């Protein structure tokens, strides 16, 4: 999830090198004039990509990321009161911007969740972003 | 005017919320109507929507009567009592009063 | 569903551990099998391994029933009681309730 | 037996209350029946009460299912944790363990 395009070019290049390296037991240095059999019958497979990805290629990325999330609403079922309130506070000033100016109520600008540690706070805060298709 | 003599010790920043509460409740009734207006079963193209619904063109009374039930005073009685004690810690003619001049 | 009405006051970050616990226990049974599969004494080349063992292709029930015995609630009763006291320190219609309008 | 594996950390003095709660609820249903049994309108003397009502001759299941909703654990998690800390402040073979004798 955290690579850049040049990192993926290096990843593909390292997978090609790994696929060549796994065939150097019969591609020997005494084969001076190289036979073209490997040049049309070698294809990189899945574990070479997994080797080049997991064992090598430290990613050149730490910073923030901007995308829609993907955790849906049925990842934490229930809590319909909280869901209905978040719909009235996030869904409606995006999916219906004109009706807010019919009677002109200014929208709010965010709530403060609070609770015990590990009740799906972040997993709920991503859910309204996934429902609104917002960033 | 009936809201005046019913909310006595409410601060000014509190009854600016209950009108945003009744606004939010009326927007909830408007999107509630627009989620079932397009949900027509046996949707005949005959008898077209030349007459619009227009369910909530303004805030009704029961929107206020429902939003008023979540009213809450922000300042307590102990802090208005604190400021009155600061008004008397201030002087405000802390002394004699009501004297006159010789003729 | 039986795990639902058995773990009542468990936090969401706690029953994400007991499925990692049952996963860890099933991986322990898989490497346990693969440390004795290759430990064949009188290893005849006849009757080859054309039928694989495949001992644990999924988590069984007793992996859960053994991993559930190390379940532990993270949050206490004193902190859920603290947040309920913060909910009542918050207003949530701290006042009159249930009034009506004159006719 | 279903009440056993549903009330885990309840003290013995707490589930002696929920059976007094379900008893109190069934007596409420019995006097509820006897306040409307004698409240017969168009009370004909014909078709006499040779068949009795007998509405609640025992506690039903929904009396328990309604009384269980007011269950409450008396002891907290902090006090059972206090007594376990007193069990380890007590010795209980606080030492070596598992030695043997010379041959």
């Amino acid at each position: 999830h955290g690579h850049v395009g040049a990192d993926l070019a290096a990843l593909c290049s390292e997978a090609a090198l790994q696929a060549i390296r796994k065939k150097m037991d019969l591609i020997d240095l005494e084969d001076e004039t190289i036979d073209a059999e490997v040049m049309n019958s070698l294809a990189v497979t899945m574990d070479d990509f997994r080797w080049a990805l997991s064992q090598s290629n430290p990613s050149a990325l730490r910073e923030t990321v901007v995308e829609v999330p993907q955790v849906t609403w049925e990842d934490i079922g229930g809590l319909e009161d909280v869901k209905r309130e978040l719909q009235e506070l996030v869904q409606y000033p995006v999916e219906h911007p004109d009706k807010f100016l019919k009677f002109g109520m200014t929208p709010s600008k965010g709530v403060l969740f609070y609770g015990p540690p590990g009740c799906g706070k972040t997993l709920l805060a991503k859910a309204i972003a996934n429902e609104c298709q917002a960033n | 005017e009936f809201l005046a003599k019913m909310t006595n010790g409410f601060s000014g920043a509190d009854l600016t919320e209950i009108c945003q509460r009744a606004c939010k409740l009326a927007i909830r009734e408007s999107i509630e109507s627009e989620i079932r207006r397009e949900r027509e079963r046996q949707t005949n193209p005959s008898a077209m929507e030349v007459e619009e619904d227009d369910p909530v063109p303004e805030i009704r009374r029961d929107h206020f009567e429902e939003a008023m039930r979540f009213a809450r005073r922000s300042v307590s009685d102990n802090d208005i009592r604190k400021y009155e004690m600061f008004a008397q810690t201030l002087q405000q003619s802390r002394g004699f009063g009501s004297f006159r001049f010789p003729s």
